[PDB]
């Protein structure tokens, strides 16, 4: 035969399954496989065959649109039976592999092939009786994810009378497979499968949701089952909208048709491709990374650069950035901890945009987890052990607290929070590390993380006339664990009005429909930063730090104010050091010790009564 | 001269797609053929690759060489055409092995 | 016949991945273990 299979014989199921065309087919596979090419005249299927190889992959992607242009009998009786083709391509993939790379079998056996470029897109919800066995591509949201779980590819069987194990049997992964004749029992007795001497392939399966976007109005939205297999498993994980290009089927085992009522026929999916619809760096940026660093004002470059869809707010800024950094943990001989994570207070009256510096934080940062003290969370900030709804297993989960170490934690409205949350955050900050005694487990978990917090003063309004304490509910002992405390007053003035306002209007006229450095390298920047950064300390600034102190020491006690105390100095010390961190430097310098300077003394000073910040303002004018 | 085009120059390659539909005992007797003319080429040195792209500067064929242009643009053969690389039949090939005088006929324990 | 059989110890765990490197939104996956023997009665939950 040769291109006349338009001639049909009978169904296409039954036509497709002949011999005779099946090699027609088979050989015609191979000619397109080794003859296409585009324009240029590179080979794109060689390549790939190239880069399999040497990778040591085991899947070939391939293009709808090539096939079809160039055979389009092939992808028609694709869309039509795809059951079939898909073994005679695995074929013709391996044989080809095999014919560049030797020995392939060795290592693989097999070689998927995985679709792409199908032409038409369905919605969940637009699937009939008429769309079974055959060739699909849909779009929706992952919901929930099972684990991975073996299945059988090769079984062996064991005879119970003799010895014997009996060779492989192919699992088509439609019905379980069964013997019934020994070969040299000549019997028909018991048999077992053989756990040790099998070889399975993984199996997962995922719950996809359309997407609530799309969905018309007065409508709700329907979901599907999808099967994962062999290397397709843990590629998208939930809260990711994906496209599927499957096969559709019944699920024709069901459980019987024994069963009372209509007979309904469930269905599912079984995935062949599946496609989502960093900061890891290479050398090519890492020199990017150097020259930058090495350019004078990296400081503002970085600081202009925070959250470009909010108007001022520089110290709020500078502050985010501090704490964004961070400096580096100490221990001394192993009995003595110093932190280095920098805890950042926001306290400003209504409409100020602290939840948008939040959201910011949380896309930008590596790993960021968001919590609040009202309102939806999806996940709390206490350790407890609780049922897997599926599993229906205990288990135990930490607060947003625990699963943020080494990372960043948001806190949203920080003033409202309940008993047990508060004991949580006091015991994180204070210790960072969290007990647990419940169910018989006791233990200690680590909770190092970096806490960004926002709240409103008591009535909703600032009271500039009385000092923070008692403008918040919260306590000192929660109070002095911040080192950056920023408070935002909404005093009314003309000329911030009307740049307030012109920002927003046109920031709303543009999204009608009808300097900073770029994002993506941004936080790559602080990802290698924090990886490969410690900047240390000279002993020659020892005379400044301590003049200054002193100085501080006196002037506060002379004004009675809140107590300057050696945390303070720490503080400095630490956003010295995340200020050296920033410009990829190995050293702190005056200059690092001055910023860090102004932003502790400015933070000190904002935050006393109006006499006394008066007072101080003149007696601390060299900053 | 020609030699030396081969053994430095020529990229080669055979079209595995044919325009007869002949039986599998004449199927087999081409493929001998073939066998035949690859020793051939190799005996000069000439590269024989496993696919077609526009490096390869001779394909060696059994279908017609004086229809290519009814073919489609995406066939080999018509690229052939356009790329200005040269193509053979089984005949002219065996006439050019002949004319450089390439004979074909010829542990444990 | 009870009174002439000998028996031994068997018991089994629950092992869980480290709570503080979860993906976010996720439940935490854990393994089931068997051991007997001289290996009973050597650790207690929670233990690392
Ligand atoms: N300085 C600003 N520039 C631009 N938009 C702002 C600014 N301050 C507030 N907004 C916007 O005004 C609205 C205020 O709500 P948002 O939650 O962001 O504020 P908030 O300070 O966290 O206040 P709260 O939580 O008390 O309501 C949001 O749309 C925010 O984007
Ligand atoms: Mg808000
Ligand atoms: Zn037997």
């Amino acid at each position: 035969l040769e291109s006349l299979s338009n001639v049909k014989a009978n169904s296409y199921s039954e036509w497709i399954t002949q011999p005779n065309v099946s090699r027609t087919i088979a050989r015609e596979l191979k000619s397109f496989l080794l003859e296409y090419t585009d324009e240029t005249g590179r080979s794109v299927y060689g390549a790939r065959i190239r880069t399999l190889g040497e990778m040591n992959s085991e899947s070939l992607e391939v293009n709808y649109r090539h096939l079809a242009e160039s055979k389009a009998i092939l992808a028609l009786f694709l869309a039509k039976c795809p059951e079939e083709m898909l073994k005679i391509f695995d074929l013709v993939a391996m044989e080809a592999t095999e014919l560049h790379y030797p020995d392939y079998a060795r290592i693989h056996s097999e070689i998927h092939v995985r679709i792409s470029d199908f032409p038409t897109i369905y919605s969940l919800r637009e699937l009939r009786e008429s769309n079974l066995s055959s060739l699909v591509r849909v779009t929706g949201v992952v919901t929930r994810r099972t684990g991975v779980f073996p299945q059988l590819k090769y079984v062996k069987f064991n005879c119970l009378k003799c010895g014997s194990i009996l060779g492989p049997f192919f699992q088509d992964s439609n019905e379980e497979i069964r013997i019934s004749f020994c070969t040299n029992c000549k019997s028909k007795g018991p048999f077992r499968v053989n756990g040790e001497k099998t070889v399975y392939r993984n199996y997962q399966r995922v719950t996809l949701q359309e997407a609530p976007g799309t969905v018309p109005p007065g409508r709700l939205p329907r979901h599907r089952e999808v099967i994962l297999l062999a290397d397709l498993v843990d590629v998208s994980k939930p809260g990711e909208e994906v496209e599927v290009t499957g096969i559709y089927k019944n699920n024709y085992d069901g459980n019987l048709n024994a069963k009372n009522g209509f007979p309904v026929f469930a269905t599912i999916i079984e995935a062949n491709s599946i496609k989502r619809r960093v900061f890891s760096w290479t050398e090519e940026e890492e020199r990017e990374f150097r020259k930058i660093s090495r350019d004078r004002g990296i400081i503002d470059k970085i600081i202009s650069s925070m959250a470009p869809s909010i108007y001022g707010h520089r110290d709020i800024k500078t502050a985010v950035a501090c704490s964004l950094f961070g400096g580096v943990p100490k221990n001394v001989n192993g009995k003595h901890s110093i932190r280095g994570d920098i805890n950042v207070l926001l306290l400003g009256d209504p409409g100020t945009a602290k939840s948008q510096i939040l959201k910011y934080v949380e896309k930008t940062a590596h790993r960021a987890v968001f919590a609040t003290g009202q309102g939806a969370s999806a996940v709390g900030l206490t350790a407890s052990v609780r049922k897997d709804p599926i599993t229906k297993e205990w288990t135990l989960e930490g607060g947003a607290l625990v699963l943020a170490d080494k990372g960043v934690c948001l806190i949203d409205e920080f003033d409202k929070m309940n008993d047990q949350d508060r004991t949580s955050i006091h015991e994180a900050m204070e210790q960072q590390s969290i007990s647990i005694s419940k169910a018989g487990i006791v233990t200690t978990l680590q909770a190092r993380c970096s806490i960004i917090a926002a709240a409103n003063p008591n009535g909703g309004r600032y009271n500039s006339t009385l000092p923070l304490a008692q403008n918040v509910s919260l306590t000192e002992p929660i109070l002095s664990r911040f080192d950056i405390l920023c408070v935002v007053r909404d005093l009314v003035d003309e000329e911030a009005d009307e740049r307030l306002a012109t920002f927003v209007v046109d920031s709303h006229v543009r999204s009608h429909p009808e300097s900073p450095i770029p994002q993506e390298l941004l936080m790559k920047y602080i990802h290698y930063a924090r990886t490969k950064i410690y900047p240390k300390l000279h002993q020659m600034d020892m005379d400044k730090v301590s003049r200054v102190y002193a100085d501080l020491r006196r002037e506060s006690i002379s004004t009675g104010s809140f107590p300057i105390t050696v945390r303070h100095l720490e503080s400095i010390l630490r956003i010295a050091e995340s200020f050296a961190k920033m410009r990829l430097s190995e050293f702190v310098s005056s200059y690092d010790l001055d910023r860090a300077i102004k932003v502790v003394v400015d933070s000190f000073v904002d935050a006393q009564k109006v006499s006394v910040r008066r007072q101080l303002r003149r007696s601390f004018a060299i900053y | 001269n020609w030699k030396k085009i081969m053994k430095r120059d020529s990229r080669i390659y055979f079209d595995i797609t044919d325009d007869v539909e002949m039986n599998t005992y004449n199927k087999s007797k081409m493929d001998k053929r073939r066998d035949l003319l690859k020793r051939g080429f190799l005996t000069l040195g000439a590269q024989i690759t496993q696919f077609f792209d526009t490096t390869v500067t001779i394909v060696i064929t059994r279908r017609s060489v004086e229809n290519i242009y009814l073919l489609k643009d995406t066939d080999i053969l018509s690229r052939a055409k356009k790329n200005y690389m040269k193509v053979w039949s089984y005949e002219k090939a065996a006439r050019f092995l002949k004319n450089l005088d390439v004979d074909l006929d010829h542990y444990f324990k | 016949i009870h009174e002439s059989s000998k028996f031994i110890d068997q018991q089994f765990l629950k092992l869980q991945e480290i709570p503080e490197l979860v993906p976010v939104g996720e439940m935490p996956r854990n393994l089931t273990m068997t051991c007997d023997r001289y290996l009973t009665n050597k650790v207690i939950p929670g233990t690392r």
